[PDB]
């Protein structure tokens, strides 16, 4: 509730009425000022606080609040001498300094006193952008000894901080103030700088400098010239990247536009026999622009310019025709690494995005690539994708698309194989941003494909462990593989859900996911905030002075990916991230890894059964006000299915004590669950220890034991057959294809023989002794190294 | 709040937690209503019979709800009589009223109703504040006293089964500014500060965080926060306008003491106990002064306080006002008298009269100090004066085989 | 530990997550492979009391500076500044009483012996 200027009047009269004496009255002042401040009564303030200050003249806050109470009124020269007065009664405050800079250098820049104000400020606060600025603003008005000074202060800020693309920009323009063209191009150039190339500014300025000098040089055949003529393309493709994601529709016409004549001048200097470093950054390029005019189609049809129905066919040609660009022959020249490794990462990265949208937009239809070949891959096709894009701007002669041969493209559907090299490829030129990753693992979980995951983070993080012996750590420094996987994944599953809640109006044609420069923000600013700070701390490029904040974000978070006390996850989350490690560490050929997959998997379920009981118990699962990870609602684990989560968690347990080489426990705890998946674990198992058994020279003993456990596989193998055979739904439970069961359930009956089809021994009656001992599922806590040799481990991973 | 309560000790059964403090809810209640008794009689006699609304409002704000039934009758008010009789015991009244208030706003009817009327409904809601349509705020407790005020948050703002903690609460939220509205309750000043017109010019904030609460709020925070800081709640200044009068703030130290509070630091306890001793010797009641010294938990400085009072003010002229001081301090405080002889023996070397110090000397147990004064200067006047008798009391009495 | 960690997370096309998550492990790993260096160079009698030959510590340390690439030498965050906080509570080593099977299938055993 605001005060009324009443209010406090009344509170004003009551207190200077209870005063005893005059200076007693002007005590309250400060309080009074205050009061009048909050209710915008800036008069009355003034009045008050200069009551105060007459018996209180040392105190600073006074004279600051004075300061405060003319600077809004716009007396700066008042208020710059009320924040001297109090600056010099208080010293402490380095912010006042700061101020009182600023004040003058917006009152009078040819003021001597701007300067001392300025040094003194940029004593108190080394390298601030703030300072920075108004030292540039003093030595901007000095001429051409403030140009010296101004030069040295940009190369100083440039040393101290290399990405600032404001500082970046001003050394350009002081270099075409001076005419120095030259100079503004190589700086241009500096490998560095490629850092910026996500500033629209920065790309821009490029272009125009990049330009302004091809235009200065016309006439001249320099090696410098195709070299610029390269960078201002690869610039040009920035700028309309940028353009697509921060601007509206009619902006990004008009950057492809100006990128269309940018490749339609160079078009005759490429001779398709020509193997130059400009030819390949020309074809290179040319399939940018398809990539980038069909994400523009697809912005307008989001921006309702177009239908999306209109739109899905021509953009599939685009982004089939980006696909089809083949990729740089490297020849590894053994000395120069830098710049012809840049456009295979650029091209891997074309081909990862367009081949996954040719999958997207063609909603699994299996002619689609053919019927738009047919429909639009012909000079009738390329008029409407013309008049769609720039409408009645471009003919088709004056267009680099208009010009262009798309009659020659193959009928090829994007391999998943292929896809998946191509997304290891592309993580390298976004340097493990969240927004890409996220993106990919949507495009594969679109698929029901598990997203390769480990090795996207194995690149990103190449020195981090796979897994940590101290789960119940914290310590940021403790963060390993699996941390960052059950992460993304979470991530991946809470923006697929989000992006289907918002997707129940949405028109059909509409694709699943959208290109990434249109698409909005996959992931929570907290799970933002969370991965770039361990992106930072874990790759050493956390600035100096932040680590200790960075690490306090990294550790409050991790104690919910570890499933610590009070972690707030929803059941939902925890049930994916265990299926998630089960299906990874199942699907891995290395002992160690399946172990460590295993084994956090088993810490998952363990961490979900007492919120099952809860559930259960139809008591509600605790939310945070702030949940690194959204609960969704439309996902709360039902009572019908805990049933099956309990078997799922006993399998899982089950089958880590397997990896573990605990194969008795492992075979009692399958037996158990009495589920088609564990029956199946039963089957391998038998068999396994069967070919074991098989060497060719037998003992009698080893014979019985090889045909019992053989007909143990046949028993579990027929059993998987009885029940797909009552309910064939069970065939998406099932690790394995049902033909899968079949052979292996026909190659036991050859290697049993005809001569023991009809003594079927009763396969359950005899193992009804052994009440209820709580197996307890121990890992070991950590007892000491004591060395006893003799149990070679009997499992080789054959 | 602490005391005995005759209906908690009526059940031979360890009364529930819950019964506790609803009988302890009930004892503040009572005390609420008894603290605002001569001030309603007062106003009720102000406002005569044309002002019925107002002497009801102020008995309501008593707790008197028969009363202003009574009245609100007396003066034809059958409806407002009425409905006073209705509000012991029911929530849904309260609800009624709210949503008539609420549909009175929607219909802008409130503005043709009298203020002191809508104040009474606006209290018997449980609304502390309401903007009528007309953007005038009516202000229930704007007219109130601290004490009317905590009161009113107790019985009309709060449910029945609602904690005195809570209630205090909720009256602290009453006069800090918040974001969601403007300070409607006064601020719980000392009663010799309540009538001093402090005009809250302007800036409030920073003024009361300088404001002494009154001694009774600090109770009830120490009542509801058992570490709440006991130096606030000790300091004179809470009670009286003298920042020396430390009468209250020291027996209520040893009840706080005896309720088994111990949070209070040795320094001020020291400043407690050494202020108080010193206003007790200044009214000329010194021998109260030693009491209040030997609650001193430090032995040594305890001694050495008692000592220099005895030292400063026993007087070595025997007259039955000293004696029977003495005899206070012998008897009834236990203090050992050696002491009260040893001081009589320091006065009696100052006033000259060495007579007298020896005899103090010998009575306080003092015997080489004794018998260095006799022999160097009693002496040998007494042998010249042929005074036998007077030296032998002083040397007979040295002369036992424990003393030599 | 954190070499075995690093090799789980070696899969050939990470996500920027992982690729800081296998650069912290490879960084932990040089940081305990160094210690061990550093106090073998003051008591060379610790040769008795390592599991394995000295050398193999060498050459596990420069296969992981071999990994680490030449680009991180010079930047060393204080490797022990940031774990002061959490006190004493007496870990309790349980082995499993023996309670009932009841099988929750949700958790495959991540750990296979490669």
């Amino acid at each position: 509730m605001r005060r009324s200027k009443a209010e406090i009047q009344r509170y004003v009269e009551n207190a200077q009425n209870s005063a005893s004496s005059p200076r007693e009255k002007s005590m309250k002042g400060f309080l009074f000022a205050r009061l009048y401040y909050e209710a915008k009564e800036y008069e009355l303030a003034k009045r008050s606080v200069s009551s105060y200050i007459s018996v209180q003249e040392r105190d600073p806050k006074a004279h600051r609040f004075l300061g405060q109470l003319f600077e809004i009124e716009g007396n700066v020269e008042k208020a710059v001498g009320c924040y001297k007065r109090s600056l010099e009664l208080n010293p402490t405050q380095k912010d006042l300094t700061l101020r009182i800079a600023e004040l003058i250098c917006t009152l009078n820049i040819k003021d001597g006193r701007a300067e001392y104000w300025v040094e003194r400020a940029s004593k108190l606060f080394p390298g601030s952008p703030e300072i920075y600025r108004l030292k540039e603003q003093l030595l901007s008005s000095q001429g051409e000894a403030g140009w010296n000074q101004l030069f040295d202060l940009i190369q100083a800020e440039l040393f101290a901080r290399p990405n600032d693309v404001y500082v970046n920009l001003k050394l350009v323009d002081l270099f075409l103030s001076n005419q120095r063209l030259e100079e503004a191009v190589l700086h241009c150039l500096k490998p560095e700088r490629r850092a910026l190339r996500t500033d629209i500014e920065w790309c821009s300025c490029v272009v125009r400098v990049f330009k302004e000098y091809l235009a200065s040089k016309q006439g001249q055949k320099n090696t410098n010239m195709r070299m610029i003529t390269k960078e201002l393309l690869l610039a040009q493709c920035d700028v309309v990247f940028l353009t697509l994601s921060k601007k509206d529709v009619q902006k990004s016409k008009e950057a492809l536009e100006r990128f269309d004549q940018a490749l339609l001048s160079v078009k005759q200097s490429v001779s398709g026999t020509d193997a130059s470093d400009l030819s390949v950054t020309f074809y290179e390029m040319r399939g940018h622009y398809y990539m980038h005019a069909g994400t523009l189609l697809l912005k307008m049809a989001q921006s309702c310019e177009v239908q999306w129905k209109a739109l899905i066919e021509p953009a599939a040609l685009c982004y089939l025709l980006a696909y089809q660009v083949p990729k740089p022959k490297s020849k590894p020249v053994k000395g120069d690494d830098n710049g012809q490794g840049f456009l295979e990462e650029l091209a891997f990265d074309r081909q990862s995005k367009s081949g996954h949208l040719l999958l997207t937009l063609s909603h699994g239809k299996q002619n689609f690539i053919s019927e738009i070949i047919e429909t639009f891959a012909n000079q009738c096709g390329q008029s409407i994708l013309l008049k769609f894009l720039f409408e009645d701007n471009l003919s088709m002669q004056d267009s680099f698309m208009g010009s262009d041969d798309i009659s020659y493209v193959e009928n090829r559907v994007p391999d998943l194989s292929e896809l998946s090299q191509h997304d290891n490829g592309s993580l390298r030129i976004h340097n493990g941003d969240l927004q890409h990753l996220t993106w990919l693992g949507l495009q594969w979980h679109f698929l029901s494909t598990l997203p390769p995951l480990r090795k996207w983070l194995k690149q990103i993080f190449p020195r981090v462990p796979q897994e940590t012996s101290r789960l119940e750590s914290n310590i940021p420094e403790s963060i390993c593989l699996l941390d960052l996987e059950v992460f993304l994944l979470a991530v991946v599953q809470t923006s697929y859900l989000q992006l289907q809640d918002n997707n129940t109006t949405a028109d059909p044609n509409r694709p699943r996911c959208l290109p990434l420069p249109i698409c909005k923000q996959l992931f929570t600013d907290r799970q933002r905030s969370w991965w770039d700070a361990v992106y930072s701390l874990i790759t050493k490029k956390a600035l100096p002075g932040t680590s200790a904040k960075l690490r306090s974000v990294i550790q409050h978070d991790l104690t919910t990916l570890r499933a610590q006390e009070k972690h707030g996850l929803q059941p939902a989350v925890l049930v994916n991230w265990a299926r998630g490690l089960h299906k990874t560490g199942y699907s891995l050929n290395s002992f160690y890894d399946q172990k460590e997959y295993m084994g956090r998997c088993v810490h998952y379920w363990k961490k979900l059964l007492p919120l099952l009981d809860l559930v259960k118990q139809k008591k509600s699962i605790p939310e945070p006000v702030d949940p690194l990870f959204k609960h969704f609602h439309n996902k709360d684990i039902k009572v019908s299915e805990v049933k099956d989560l309990e078997d799922e968690a006993c399998i899982a347990f089950a089958t880590l004590d397997l990896v573990d080489g605990k194969t008795e426990d492992a075979i009692i705890a399958f037996e158990s669950v009495k589920n088609v998946v564990a029956y199946w674990n039963l089957a391998l198992i038998y068999q396994r220890k069967a070919e074991e058994i098989e060497n060719d020279c037998l003992p009698a003993e080893e014979q019985e034991e090889f045909q019992e456990c053989l007909l143990k596989c046949k028993g579990f193998l027929k059993m998987i057959c009885d029940e797909y055979s009552a309910y064939p739904s069970i065939a998406t439970s099932l690790p394995v294809p049902v033909e899968t069961v079949f052979e292996m359930l026909d190659s036991v009956k050859q290697s049993l023989g005809e001569a023991m089809d009809d003594h079927s021994p009763a396969f359950m009656e005899n193992h009804s002794v052994l009440t209820t001992s709580a197996i307890k599922h121990s890992t070991p806590s950590p007892t000491k190294l004591t060395i006893s040799p003799s149990k070679s481990a009997r499992f080789s991973p054959k | 709040l602490w005391g005995q309560l005759k209906e908690l000790e009526a059940s031979l059964d360890e009364p529930n937690e819950y019964v506790r403090n609803l009988e302890r809810r009930k004892a503040f209640s009572h005390w609420l209503a008894h603290t605002a008794e001569e001030r309603i009689e007062e106003e009720v006699s102000l406002y005569g019979p044309e002002r019925h609304v107002e002497a009801v409002f102020s008995f309501l704000t008593g707790g008197r709800i028969s009363d202003a039934c009574r009245l609100a009758q007396k003066s034809g008010d059958h409806r407002l009589s009425l409905l006073l009789s209705q509000m012991v015991g029911s929530q849904e009244m309260r609800e009624l009223i709210s949503l008539q208030l609420v549909d009175w706003n929607k219909l802008q009817v409130d503005h043709y109703i009298q203020e002191e009327r809508l104040r009474v409904f606006c209290l018997l809601s449980g609304t502390p504040v309401w903007r009528s349509s007309d953007n005038r705020s009516i202000n229930v407790c704007s007219q109130l006293d601290w004490k009317r005020t905590l009161a009113v948050h107790l019985w009309y703002m709060l449910p029945p089964t609602a904690t005195i903690a809570q209630a205090l609460r909720l009256y602290e939220r009453a006069f800090q500014e918040h974001e969601e509205g403007e300070p409607y309750a006064c601020y719980p000043l000392p009663p010799y500060l309540e009538d001093c017109s402090i005009s809250l010019g302007d800036e409030p904030s920073a003024k009361f965080s300088s404001l002494q609460r009154d001694v009774c709020v600090h109770l009830l925070k120490l009542y509801s926060e058992r570490q709440y800081d006991l130096c606030q709640l000790l300091d004179p200044s809470s009670v009286t306008p003298d920042p020396l009068d430390y009468r209250l703030s020291w027996h209520l130290w040893m009840v706080l003491q005896a309720l088994n509070y111990t949070h209070l630091s040795e320094h001020r306890q020291g400043t407690l106990h050494a202020s108080y001793a010193a206003q007790l010797e200044n009214v000329g009641l010194w021998e109260w002064a030693i009491f209040v010294l030997l609650h001193i938990p430090h032995p040594h400085i305890r001694e050495a306080g008692v000592r220099e009072l005895l030292n400063r003010q026993c007087v070595v002229r025997e007259s039955p006002e000293s004696l029977a001081k003495e005899n206070f301090l012998i008897h009834r405080l236990c203090v050992p008298a050696q002491w009260v002889h040893e001081a009589k023996a320091i006065r009696s070397r100052r006033d000259g009269d060495r007579h007298k110090e020896a005899l103090y000397l010998l009575k306080g147990h003092q015997w080489n100090p004794c018998h260095k004064l006799v022999t160097r200067h009693l002496a040998a006047d007494a042998v010249i004066n042929e005074n036998y008798r007077y030296l032998q009391s002083f040397l007979g009495e040295l002369s036992n085989p424990e003393h030599c």
